[PDB]
Order: structure tokens, then C-alpha cells, then sequence
């Protein structure tokens, strides 16, 4: 499916270092971002877990051993924070 | 269920990228594109 996707500018530049970079880590943010659609902020793969603390109103998804997708949805429509580790 | 917000928080730099990210989403500074999945 096309998805609409609203990144923040630090997401968005992480982002387009993937495309840049590394191609499979592209792939697995997609196949999160397609079961965020598919099945809401709390389903499928990834891991998903609602965020505690100031980061209420957010969710994290597993896109490997240390980056995180962070993000939100509202009215179905899907809102990253994160995309990457920021070290 | 505070594991993962921890792993987030743990290093400030980290926590203040998501700070700043999430204000950003909030406040209208965003990038939006149309991504095949």
C-alpha cells in the first residue's frame, strides 16, 4: 500500500541515511509502518509497547538490537519521531 | 512495561533528540511523504 507518513526533520534525515546506507533497515521500517496501518499502534510485529514517562503518547517498535521506531497515530494516520538511535 | 521507555532515556542525548522530535511533530515542523510498503 502507499502509506502518507508525517516524519519529524530529525527522523526524516535518519530516514533518508537509511536509504543511503542501508537498504534493509528501509525494508523493516516499511514492514512496521505497513502493520501500523494494518493493525494499529499495538499490533504485530516489532514488539510494540506504549511509551511511559514524557514520552506518553508515543509508541516504540523494534526495528533492530538498538534502533527504535517512535511514533504516534492519529486518526490513522501515522507520525514518526524516531527512527534511529541517537547516541 | 518501563523497559523500553528507559532504553530511550537512558542516554540525554538520545532523550533530548526525542524531545525535540516529538515537539516538533507537535508543533507543526514535520516532513510528510508518501511511502510504498
Amino acid at each position: 500500500a502507499r502509506l502518507n507518513i508525517t516524519f519529524s526533520p530529525q527522523a526524516f534525515e535518519d530516514y533518508k541515511y537509511f536509504q543511503q546506507n542501508d537498504k534493509k533497515m528501509v525494508k523493516k521500517i516499511n514492514e512496521l509502518l505497513k502493520s501500523i496501518d494494518r493493525n494499529g499502534a499495538l499490533e504485530g510485529i516489532g514488539k510494540p509497547e506504549k511509551l511511559k514517562s514524557n514520552l506518553t503518547g508515543y509508541y516504540s517498535r523494534r526495528i533492530n538490537h538498538e534502533h527504535r521506531l517512535v511514533y504516534t497515530v492519529d486518526d490513522n494516520h501515522i507520525k514518526i519521531a524516531s527512527c534511529k538511535y541517537h547516541y | 512495561s518501563m523497559m523500553e521507555t528507559l532504553y530511550l532515556q537512558q542516554n540525554p542525548n538520545n532523550a533530548e533528540h526525542l524531545a525535540q522530535s516529538i515537539a516538533d511533530l507537535e508543533r507543526g515542523k514535520t516532513i510528510t511523504k508518501d511511502i510504498d510498503v
